[PDB]
Parts: C-alpha cells; sequence; structure tokens
C-alpha cells in the first residue's frame, strides 16, 4: 500500500532529519566540558558534524566551526560545593569582573561593517543625512539611575546606519566622560531617560570604548553584558 | 519595564537603495516613501523594488487571475453594487462539471473562466517563484528561499492541478470564493471519511501548531538577547557574542539542549517546510490511493 | 556537562522563592524551586494517568484516555473511575505548566535577560486553560472539557466544532487560522532568508543584513528588517492563540447556534437587504 509505504518512509526522513539538525546545532560550545574547563566523559549521543568554513566579508578572514574552543579571557569564579552542579561565586566584583549576568565575550575588537565595508554604528552627529523622525528626541534629557538620582545627560543617538535604527544613547557623566548605554536598556520619558538596570553612582564603570567615534563588537558585549548585570547586582541600590 | 517590541525614537536617513553585486539596476524603481506607522515596528522604507520582464509577467498574470474572479462576481451580483458587496463572501468562481473531465470544452460561464482564472494563477506563482530564484542569484545568495516556496508551491499544485489530473477531471479543483473554498474544504474531509484519521494530517498539524511554537520561542529569544544585540544574527553566527550564549543557555537550562544563531534557522525552515511538505501529500493520497481514511486507520492499507 | 562558554554564567542568584536551597543544575537542567515543583506536578499526573490506564483497561497509549467527568456531575468533583482522576490530572498539569514558566523567570533572572519567553508560553496555558477551566466553567460543566487521549482529543475537537456545524464559520476562528498560516509563513521566510545570507553560493563571502534588506525589497518592495521580523514572529504566533482562545470561549456562551448562521447579520443589513439579485435575493 503506497499510503503505508509513504508514512513509513517519512518516519525514517525524519528522524535522519532531526540528527542532522541536531548536530548542525553542536557546532558553537562542543565538545562540552567539566567544571575544570577539561573534556567531558559524556558528549551525548550525537558527534560532532564535519568543519564548515564562513568566508567573511572585507578581508575579515574565515570561521571555521567546530574547533578549537576557549574563553579567551580570565573568568574570576570558584566552586562553592565540593560536586559538580552547583552555582560558582564571584571571587571579586561581578560587574568589574564580567561574570554571571554581567558576562562578555571576547568578541572581535573591531566595529561590525554594513555591506559596503562602513562601520555599521556611528553617532548620530557623523551620520549623514540622519537624523530623530519620530517620537521623544532623548537628546539633552537627564538620565536618571534605579536609586533616583540622575547619573548624567544624553549627548547623541548611537545609529545602526544600515537598518536606521537607534542602538545606543551615548551619556556624558560628572567628570565630562560619556558612555554608551543600549537602547533596549532605556525608557525615554517627557522629562528624562531612565535607567532600572543601574544606579548612579555604576554608571562611571560602564566599560569605555577607544574612539569617539566607533564602537568595536568587544565593546559592545562589554557594555551591553555589564548593563544587563546590574538588573541582579544593583539589587540592593534599587529604590522600590 | 522596556520590552522592545514598539521603538521609542525613529531615526531616519538617506533612502538605502541597496547593495548592487550583479543586479541589473536599470530594472529597479526609485525609493518609495517612508512610513513613520511602519517604523514604530519595522523599517520605515518602501521601496524600491526589482521590475524585470518576469516580474511584470508576475504582477500582470495575478491581477489577471483576480480580476477574472471578480468580473465573474460582478456578474452574479447583476452588476449592482449593493448585492456585490452584500454577497461578496458568497460568490463562487466554480470548476467544470465532472461530465467535461480534463477537457477545456466546457462552457464560459460553466468552468471555462474557472480555467482561465487558473491559468492566470499558474503563470503568475511559477513566473514568481523563478524570480524568488533570480533575486537571490544576482545577490549571490543561497537559493533556500527558493527551495522552501517550493515545498509550499507543492501543496497548492496538488490541491488544483496534479491530483485533479489524477482524479480524472477539473471538478475535483478548489473553487475561488471565500465561503465556497472552506466548504470545498470541510466536503473534501467528509467524502475521504474524515481527514483526522490521515496521518500526513496528523503530521501537517504537527508542524503547523509546531510553527508556532518555535516562531514564538524564537521571536522571544532573540528579544530577550536584544539588549546585548541579539538580532544582528548574522554576526553572531561569524563572531559569538553574549547575545548568543544567552539564547542557548536559557534553552539548555529549561529543557536540557539547545541551538546555535545559525542551526535555529535550519529548525525554522524545516518546521514550517514540513507543514506543506507532509500536507500535499496527505491531499495527494487521498481519493488516488486512499478512498476513506478511517477504513485506510483500520488495516493500515 | 557544560557548554565549552557555560561557567561564567552559572552564578548564585535569580531566584524568586527559596533563596539558595534549590539554585543548582542536575547535568544541564537548572533546577530552583518551580524545578522541584514541576517535577512534582509532572510525576503526579503522570502516574495517575498510568494508574488510570490499568482502571481503563489498557497500557497501549494509543487506547490510553482519561476523560472528565460526564455532565450529569457539572461542576462537582467526580469518583475516581468517572471523571476525579481527569479533574485531579488537570490540576496537575496547571501546575506543571505554570511552575515551568516560573522556572523559565528564573532562568531568565539569572541570565540577565528579557521576560519574553516565559511571556509567550503563558498564551499558551491560557489556551490549555480556556478550554480545560474557563469554557467549561462558563458552561457549567467539566465534561464540556477535552479528554486527555492521544485520538480521543480529535474526536472531541470534531464532535465540539460540528454541535456549531462547520466551524469554519467562526469569524475569530478565521482570523486564527490566517494568523497560524501567516506565521508559519513568516517563519519559512526567516529561516530561509539568514541561512541564505550565511549560505552563500560556493566560495563566496557571507552576505550582510544589508543583502537580505536589498533581497526583499527587490523581491516584494519592502524590508521589515532584523529587529522587525522577531518582533513579527511572535505577535503573529501570539495572536493566532489569542484568537484560538477566544474563537472557543465565546462558542456555546456567547453564541451556541450554527456558525454559519451569524454571518446574516451582515446580509440583512437593512440598505441592501431586500435588493433583488445575487446569491441572497
Ligand atoms: C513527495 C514530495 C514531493 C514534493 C517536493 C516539494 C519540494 C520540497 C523541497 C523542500 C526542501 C527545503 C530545503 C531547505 C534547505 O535547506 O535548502 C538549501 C539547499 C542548498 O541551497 P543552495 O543555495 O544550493 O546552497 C547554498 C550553500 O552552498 C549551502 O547551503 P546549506 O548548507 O544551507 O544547505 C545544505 C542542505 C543541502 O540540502 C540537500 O541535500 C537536499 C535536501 C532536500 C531534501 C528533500 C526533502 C523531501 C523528503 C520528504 C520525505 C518524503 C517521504 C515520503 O543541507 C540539508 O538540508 C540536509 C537535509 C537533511 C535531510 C536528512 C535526510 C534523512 C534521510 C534518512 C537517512 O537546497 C538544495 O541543496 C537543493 C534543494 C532542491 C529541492
Ligand atoms: C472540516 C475540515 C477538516 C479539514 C480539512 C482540510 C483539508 C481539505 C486540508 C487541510 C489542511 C490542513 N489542515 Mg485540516 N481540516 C480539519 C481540521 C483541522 C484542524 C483542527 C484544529 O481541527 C487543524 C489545526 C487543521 C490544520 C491543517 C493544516 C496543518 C493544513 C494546512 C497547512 C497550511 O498552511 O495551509 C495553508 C496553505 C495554503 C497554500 C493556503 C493559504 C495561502 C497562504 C498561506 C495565505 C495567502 C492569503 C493571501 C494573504 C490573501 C489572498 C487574497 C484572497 C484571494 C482574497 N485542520 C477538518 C477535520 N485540512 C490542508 C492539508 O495539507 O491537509 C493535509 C488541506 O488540503
Ligand atoms: C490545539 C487544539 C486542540 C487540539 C487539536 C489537535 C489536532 C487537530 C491534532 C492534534 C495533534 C496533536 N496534539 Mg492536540 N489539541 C489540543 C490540545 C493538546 C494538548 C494540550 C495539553 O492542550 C497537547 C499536549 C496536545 C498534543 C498533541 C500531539 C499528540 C499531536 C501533535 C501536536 C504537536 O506537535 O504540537 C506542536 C508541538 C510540538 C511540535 C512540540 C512537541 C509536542 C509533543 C508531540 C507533545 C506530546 C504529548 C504527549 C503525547 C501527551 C502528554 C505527555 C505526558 C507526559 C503524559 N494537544 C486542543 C484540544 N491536536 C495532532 C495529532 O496527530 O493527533 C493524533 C492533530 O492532528
Ligand atoms: C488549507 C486548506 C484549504 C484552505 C482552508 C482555509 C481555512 C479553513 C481558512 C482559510 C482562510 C483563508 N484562505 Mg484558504 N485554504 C486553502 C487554500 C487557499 C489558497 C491557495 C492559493 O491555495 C488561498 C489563496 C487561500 C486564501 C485564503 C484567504 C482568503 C483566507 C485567509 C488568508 C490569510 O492567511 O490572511 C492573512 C491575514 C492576517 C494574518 C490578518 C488577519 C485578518 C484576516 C484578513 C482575517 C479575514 C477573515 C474574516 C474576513 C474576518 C471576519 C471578522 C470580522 C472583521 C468581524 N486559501 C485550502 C484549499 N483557508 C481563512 C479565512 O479567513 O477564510 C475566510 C480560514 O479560516
Ligand atoms: C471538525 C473540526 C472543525 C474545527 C473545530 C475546532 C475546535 C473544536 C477547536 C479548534 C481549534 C483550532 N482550530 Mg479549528 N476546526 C476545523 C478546521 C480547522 C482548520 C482547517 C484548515 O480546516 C484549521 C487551520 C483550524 C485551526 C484551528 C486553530 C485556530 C485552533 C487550534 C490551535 C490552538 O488552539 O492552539 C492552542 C494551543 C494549545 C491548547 C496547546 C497548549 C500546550 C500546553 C500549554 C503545554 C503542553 C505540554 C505537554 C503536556 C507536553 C509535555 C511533554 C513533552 C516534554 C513535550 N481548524 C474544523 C472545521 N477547531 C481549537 C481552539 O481554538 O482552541 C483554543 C479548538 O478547541
Ligand atoms: C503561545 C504560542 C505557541 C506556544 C508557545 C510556547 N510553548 C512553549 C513555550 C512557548 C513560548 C515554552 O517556553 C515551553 C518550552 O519549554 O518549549 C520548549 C513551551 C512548551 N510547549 C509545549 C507543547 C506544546 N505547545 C503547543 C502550542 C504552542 N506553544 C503555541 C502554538 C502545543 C500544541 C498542541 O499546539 C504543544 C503540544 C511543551 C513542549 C513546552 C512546555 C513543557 C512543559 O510545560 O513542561 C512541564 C510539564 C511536563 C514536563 C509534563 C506535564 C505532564 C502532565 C502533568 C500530565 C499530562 C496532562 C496533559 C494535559 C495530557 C494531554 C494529552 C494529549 C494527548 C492531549
Ligand atoms: C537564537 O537563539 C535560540 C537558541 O539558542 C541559540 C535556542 O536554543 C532556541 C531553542 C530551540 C531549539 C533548540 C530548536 C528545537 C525546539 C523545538 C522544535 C521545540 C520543541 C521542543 C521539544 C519537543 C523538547 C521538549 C523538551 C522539554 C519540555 C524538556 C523535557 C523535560 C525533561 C526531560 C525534564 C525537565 C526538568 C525538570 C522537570 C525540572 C528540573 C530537573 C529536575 C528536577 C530533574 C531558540 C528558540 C532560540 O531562539
Ligand atoms: C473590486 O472589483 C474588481 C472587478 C476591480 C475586482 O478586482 C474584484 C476582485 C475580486 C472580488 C476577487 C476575489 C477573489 C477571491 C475571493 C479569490 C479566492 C481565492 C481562493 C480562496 C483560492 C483558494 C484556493 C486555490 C487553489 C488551491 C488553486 C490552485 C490552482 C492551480 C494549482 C492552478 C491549476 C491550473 C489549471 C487548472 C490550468 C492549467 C492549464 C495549463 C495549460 C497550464
Ligand atoms: C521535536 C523536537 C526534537 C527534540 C530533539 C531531542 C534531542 C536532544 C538531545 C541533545 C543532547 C545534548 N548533548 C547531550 C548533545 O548536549
Ligand atoms: C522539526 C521537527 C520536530 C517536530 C516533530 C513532530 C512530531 C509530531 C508527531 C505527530 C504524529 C501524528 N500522526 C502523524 C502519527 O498522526
Ligand atoms: C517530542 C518528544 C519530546 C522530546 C524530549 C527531548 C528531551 C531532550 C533532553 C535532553 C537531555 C540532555
Ligand atoms: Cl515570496
Ligand atoms: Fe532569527
Amino acid at each position: 500500500d503506497l499510503a503505508s509505504l509513504a508514512i513509513y518512509s517519512f518516519w525514517i526522513f525524519l528522524a535522519g532529519l532531526i540528527y542532522y539538525l541536531q548536530t548542525e546545532n553542536m557546532r558553537e560550545g562542543y565538545p562540552l566540558e567539566n567544571e575544570d574547563g577539561t573534556p567531558a566523559a559524556n558528549q551525548g549521543p550525537f558527534p560532532l558534524p564535519k568543519p564548515k568554513t564562513f568566508i567573511l566579508p572585507h578581508g575579515r578572514g574565515t570561521l571555521t566551526v567546530p574547533g578549537p574552543e576557549s574563553e579567551d579571557r580570565p573568568i574570576a569564579l570558584a566552586r562553592t560545593a565540593v560536586s559538580e552542579g552547583f552555582p560558582h561565586a564571584p571571587t571579586g566584583d561581578p560587574m568589574k569582573d564580567g561574570v554571571g549576568p554581567a558576562s562578555w565575550v571576547a568578541r572581535r575588537d573591531l566595529p561590525e561593517l554594513d555591506g559596503h565595508g562602513h562601520n555599521k554604528i556611528k553617532p548620530m552627529k557623523a551620520a549623514a543625512g540622519f537624523h530623530v523622525s519620530a517620537g521623544k528626541n532623548p537628546i539633552g534629557l537627564p538620565v536618571r539611575g534605579c536609586d533616583l538620582e540622575i547619573a548624567g545627560k544624553v549627548v547623541d543617538i548611537w545609529v545602526d546606519i544600515p537598518e536606521q535604527m537607534a542602538r545606543f544613547l551615548e551619556v556624558e557623566l560628572k567628570d565630562g566622560s560619556t558612555r554608551l548605554l543600549p537602547m533596549q536598556m532605556v525608557k525615554v520619558q517627557s522629562n528624562r531617560v531612565h535607567v532600572n538596570a543601574l544606579s548612579s553612582d555604576l554608571f562611571a564603570g560602564i566599560p569605555t570604548i577607544k574612539s569617539p567615534t566607533e564602537v568595536t563588537l568587544l565593546e559592545e558585549d562589554k557594555i551591553c553584558g555589564y548593563v544587563a548585570g546590574g538588573l541582579m547586582y544593583a539589587a540592593p541600590k534599587r529604590k522600590s | 519595564e522596556y520590552q522592545n517590541i514598539f521603538s521609542q525614537v525613529q531615526v531616519r536617513g538617506p533612502a538605502d537603495l541597496g547593495m548592487t553585486e550583479d543586479v541589473n539596476l536599470a530594472n529597479r524603481s526609485g525609493v518609495g516613501p517612508f512610513s513613520t506607522l511602519l517604523g514604530w515596528f519595522g523599517n520605515a522604507q518602501l521601496g524600491p523594488i526589482y521590475l524585470g520582464s518576469l516580474g511584470v509577467l508576475s504582477l500582470f498574470s495575478g491581477l489577471m487571475w483576480f480580476f477574472t474572479i471578480g468580473i465573474w462576481f460582478w456578474y452574479q451580483a447583476g452588476w449592482n453594487p449593493a448585492v456585490f458587496l452584500r454577497d461578496l463572501f458568497f460568490f463562487s468562481l466554480e470548476p467544470p462539471a465532472p461530465e467535461y473531465g480534463l477537457s477545456f470544452a466546457a462552457p464560459l460561464k460553466e468552468g471555462g473562466l474557472w480555467l482561465i482564472a487558473s491559468f492566470f494563477m499558474f503563470v503568475a506563482v511559477w513566473s514568481w517563484w523563478g524570480r524568488t530564484y533570480l533575486r537571490a542569484q544576482a545577490l549571490g545568495m543561497g537559493k533556500h528561499t527558493a527551495w522552501w516556496f517550493l515545498s509550499a508551491i507543492w501543496l497548492w499544485m496538488v490541491l488544483g492541478f496534479i491530483r485533479p489530473i489524477l482524479m480524472g477531471s477539473w471538478s475535483e479543483a478548489v473553487p475561488y470564493g471565500i465561503f465556497s473554498h472552506l466548504d470545498w474544504t470541510n466536503n473534501f474531509s467528509l467524502v475521504h471519511g474524515n481527514l483526522f484519521y490521515n496521518p500526513f494530517h496528523g503530521l501537517s498539524i504537527a508542524f503547523l501548531y509546531g510553527s508556532a511554537l518555535l516562531f514564538a520561542m524564537h521571536g522571544a529569544t532573540i528579544l530577550a538577547v536584544s539588549r546585548f544585540g541579539g538580532e544582528r544574527e548574522l554576526e553572531q553566527i561569524a563572531d559569538r557574542g553574549t547575545a548568543a550564549e544567552r539564547a542557548a543557555l536559557f534553552w539548555r537550562w529549561t529543557m536540557g539542549f539547545n541551538a546555535t544563531m545559525e542551526g535555529i534557522h535550519r529548525w525554522a525552515i524545516w518546521m514550517a517546510v514540513l507543514v506543506t511538505l507532509t500536507g500535499g501529500i496527505g491531499i495527494l493520497l487521498s481519493g488516488t490511493v486512499v478512498d476513506n481514511w478511517y477504513v485506510w486507520g483500520q488495516n493500515h492499507g | 556537562a557544560l557548554l565549552s562558554f557555560e561557567r561564567k554564567y552559572r552564578v548564585p542568584g535569580g531566584t524568586l522563592v527559596g533563596g539558595n536551597l534549590f539554585d543548582f543544575w542536575v547535568g544541564p537542567f537548572y533546577v530552583g524551586f518551580f524545578g522541584v515543583a514541576t517535577f512534582f506536578f509532572a510525576a503526579l499526573g503522570i502516574i495517575l494517568i498510568a494508574w488510570s490506564a490499568v482502571l481503563q483497561g489498557t497500557w497501549n497509549p494509543q487506547l490510553i484516555s482519561v476523560y472528565p467527568p460526564a455532565l450529569e456531575y457539572g461542576l462537582g468533583g467526580a469518583p475516581l473511575a468517572k471523571g476525579g482522576l481527569w479533574q485531579i490530572i488537570t490540576i496537575c498539569a496547571t501546575g506543571a505548566f505554570v511552575s515551568w514558566a516560573l522556572r523559565e523567570v528564573e532562568i531568565c533572572r539569572k541570565l540577565g535577560i528579557g521576560y519574553h519567553i516565559p511571556f509567550a508560553f503563558a498564551f499558551a496555558i491560557l489556551a490549555y486553560l480556556t478550554l480545560v477551566l474557563f469554557r467549561p466553567v462558563m458552561m457549567g460543566a467539566w465534561g464540556y472539557a477535552f479528554p486527555y487521549g492521544i485520538w480521543t482529543h480529535l474526536d472531541w475537537v470534531s464532535n465540539t466544532g460540528y454541535t456549531y456545524g462547520n466551524f469554519h464559520y467562526n469569524p475569530a476562528h478565521m482570523i486564527a487560522i490566517s494568523f497560524f498560516f501567516t506565521n508559519a509563513l513568516a517563519l519559512a521566510l526567516h529561516g530561509a532568508l539568514v541561512l541564505s545570507a550565511a549560505n552563500p553560493e560556493k566560495g563566496k563571502e557571507m552576505r550582510t543584513p544589508d543583502h537580505e534588506d536589498t533581497f526583499f525589497r527587490d523581491l516584494v518592495g519592502y524590508s521589515i528588517g532584523t529587529l522587525g521580523i522577531h518582533r513579527l514572529g511572535l505577535l503573529l504566533s501570539l495572536s493566532a492563540v489569542f484568537f484560538s482562545a477566544l474563537c472557543m470561549i465565546i462558542t456555546g456562551t456567547i453564541w451556541f447556534d450554527q456558525w454559519v448562521d451569524w454571518w446574516q447579520w451582515w446580509v440583512k443589513l437593512p440598505w441592501w437587504a431586500n435588493i433583488p439579485g445575487g446569491i441572497n435575493g
């Protein structure tokens, strides 16, 4: 019976498809590790896929995955138990050390480029033709932290040029230096920008960027991780 | 409390006229207008659009399909616009009766117009498919969109072309009408012994439900990690970031396994492809090989 | 037992209940208070199904079915063999799903991510609860809920639909379907688009999101963008389930006649009701 053959054949196909999909999804993060970073005995029932190579644009080289995985940074955490499966405590200030929800990845220390090889994200003042087209313009608004104190003032939008979107607010602090805050972590109001994730005293610790007119993928990850981290680690300073 | 569902502040710069690669620029329109409305949720920019010969063919046929059905509707309304609006969902352009088999000998008012409408649809859809292939090729991209589109075209072809041919008449095809095609769908199941006993119908539902499950999961996940640039998925594939790691670990910790920024899109395309792939198979087998799924299920064969 | 990049994220904190008492993992799985809760509810539920299996007769998963109390019990409790097991299992199921969502919230908090995932899951839970709790309660009996059986729950679907004729004519149902179909279309297009940029023609460089915008502008005259598409998928999927729940909560309550007849309200509008010709004249 043709329908019987069809359904039988389909289930065989589906099993192979799932096997394929799972192995494709092991191209990052595997082989699995013990807590001490050595290879785990149990790697699961799926073998690693054969490597593929992505050719990156603008002379950025290639990425071959799977390949040798390394964190490429120190991780300031220590065991809290004598057996596997428990949390690892920050050995210093987790916001400063970039662990837990304050974590960052050692991404490339160059900016993301657009299709024409220009920096994807620029301050709006250096972005020709770009302006606020709708909504409250945050530039000039005071910035308030979760302690309900003013941490600084908005002095520009960082904009994604190809995707024409606001990505960061640039905030000037009391000392005249500036930091980037992710646009997804601020609330633009009529009279202020409010940031729940950080108290005013934590704004100075936001990682700085090397150049005034560009931000690298490494810098973005440090900024974004730090700000997200404040939701856990600034909680005693967050007025409710 | 900001959730990134709607943008708080829109920015606009010069119109993005796009990447060139091997695209024939003479066939691109100018940019359209900018919609502030759209811009709250997605991109504000409309256009440009590429319109070569194959696209003009596709659009023309599509409109001719639409207008052919419309003219029949107006006729059924007695050319009265009040009756046209009143009975809009009730009008139907119906295929030829079984007597005419697979021939084109049926009169205009008794199947002929349905064949004309269907011809225009056939050309519209297939030319749109070539265009999906060709726009990818001009940009040097993979053909995934065209391969997926083929799985959807499969179900459509089975319903209106392949199954009717195998069943020996155009009368087996779907009519063009809002209520009538729902009536046809209900009837199709009744006549074939209840489609809930068709295992490919069951699978098709699994994947349809599964597509909503998966896009809810993925959409939510990416919005949840958008505070780390998560939606920039191509660069996250090329150079994994904390967005990609937190996304994976959410799912690893929740359900004990996870995806990658690239691999989740393979889950995505296949979940959705399999809806229409299994679906077309289920419909094609109905009446050609299996007259009654309940009966088949009792055997099974 | 960890991903290569995982250890730095496995810090204490984020729990909503219990402090550090259940702040740990088993293999890949995070536990927490709600992990313990989910286990308790899921285990009790499955045990009660496995036992109901025996009171029914069978151990074939294609035969096992736990039916709600008969309509004569109304909204009361029922003996275990005659609906009570269904009632207890439904409490366990709700407990399991809700505990699963709250566990997801604990995981979001530890990872420093938004709550969008458990928020989205809550739509599914509410759809489930519409069918087994809200609708049955509004109709005055647990017996209107669906039975827990692989094939028997499909019997309930056609039985329930055909109570109102062709259920296609439920307008909220039409909208629900349109969102399900459009969601699957958007999922296809999104998966294909990203993969077409990440996996270009042999030997070529990875494309950029600019190429993704360009592809769709060339094709349809518009690109929603990389942020937009994820918002859209979430919207379409949640809207599908919202309208599903709606299409059922109004059925047997506000509207209980043949759904096809609802549409006569439009046809009978005074200005065209009696104009001759067409289908309805
Ligand atoms: C009483 C009716 C029968 C029944 C009869 C059928 C029949 C007959 C068929 C299905 C099919 C399907 N059914 Mg069934 N179905 C029933 C009960 C159900 C139930 C349920 C909860 O009870 C569910 C969830 C489903 C679910 C499904 C889907 C999984 C599947 C269609 C996939 C898809 O994307 O199609 C949509 C795909 C399309 C190509 C059409 C939609 C077009 C696109 C997506 C939208 C474009 C619209 C555009 C924007 C506007 C155009 C302009 C207008 C012309 C004005 N059915 C009952 C038992 N069902 C199909 C299938 O595959 O079966 C195996 C099919 O042929
Ligand atoms: C949603 C509207 C109707 C309904 C209409 C239909 C129709 C119509 C069909 C199904 C089908 C299925 N339904 Mg149902 N179904 C409903 C409510 C439910 C509920 C619930 C708790 O509310 C569950 C768990 C299921 C489960 C299922 C699966 C057995 C099957 C495939 C679904 C799927 O892949 O989804 C998407 C999800 C995924 C892809 C993730 C995987 C989910 C797995 C498959 C769930 C397995 C559940 C397990 C067998 C039972 C519980 C396990 C306990 C530990 C004991 N249905 C409501 C009442 N359902 C299809 C079938 O083939 O039935 C025989 C089918 O044709
Ligand atoms: C798959 C099995 C059957 C089938 C079964 C069904 C079923 C069942 C349904 C449809 C529905 C639709 N089908 Mg069909 N359909 C089939 C094949 C097709 C094909 C084809 C080329 O193969 C086409 C073009 C269509 C076309 C359509 C559209 C007219 C319509 C919804 C489209 C949509 O997703 O909009 C996307 C739009 C949105 C996501 C936004 C939401 C708004 C939309 C427009 C809702 C419209 C419904 C109605 C007018 C609302 C009334 C409420 C009042 C406002 C109060 N069908 C096959 C033959 N189809 C649905 C419908 O509405 O029919 C009337 C429906 O319930
Ligand atoms: C003869 C039958 C009638 C009909 C009668 C009905 C009836 C009756 C119902 C629907 C419902 C639906 N129908 Mg209808 N329907 C018909 C024809 C169709 C057609 C078609 C192409 O013809 C389509 C596309 C649909 C489409 C739909 C959907 C809009 C909706 C189902 C989705 C839903 O509720 O998800 C919601 C999702 C859930 C309920 C899943 C919840 C999952 C829970 C929270 C988690 C479970 C975990 C689980 C236990 C797994 C754990 C174990 C493992 C680890 C996995 N119908 C025909 C005409 N339809 C249903 C609806 O709208 O329900 C609200 C409904 O009750
Ligand atoms: C709201 C939009 C869509 C959606 C979203 C969604 N679902 C989700 C999520 C989200 C965002 C999750 O985060 C969560 C998840 O972890 O996914 C991997 C989940 C989930 N969606 C699931 C299933 C599922 N979702 C569905 C639907 C949908 N989910 C929508 C279409 C469907 C159907 C039928 O369409 C199913 C079957 C699970 C995979 C997972 C939730 C897992 C969970 O709750 O685990 C804890 C509970 C258990 C492990 C077991 C409980 C056992 C019970 C005590 C006994 C069984 C009783 C049951 C009622 C019997 C049913 C018998 C059937 C034959 C009817
Ligand atoms: C406002 O008034 C004007 C006149 C301006 C209008 O424009 C009005 C227009 C309308 C009122 C339009 C209304 C349109 C509809 C209601 C359309 C409804 C359409 C459907 C519900 C379609 C559903 C399903 C169709 C399917 C499955 C068709 C499949 C077709 C095929 C696979 C093609 C088969 C080809 C054939 C049979 C011929 C092939 C012959 C060759 C030689 C190749
Ligand atoms: C329909 C969804 C399919 C579920 C797929 C289940 C496979 C998950 C097993 C992955 C094991 C993880 N390991 C052990 C590879 O890390
Ligand atoms: C992307 C693939 C993962 C999804 C796996 C879906 C399995 C659904 C099982 C339903 C089987 C019903 N049938 C078809 C036996 O009636
Ligand atoms: C659809 C069948 C449910 C599949 C459940 C898979 C559970 C995977 C656990 C992974 C352990 C590491
Ligand atoms: Cl398309
Ligand atoms: Fe994505």
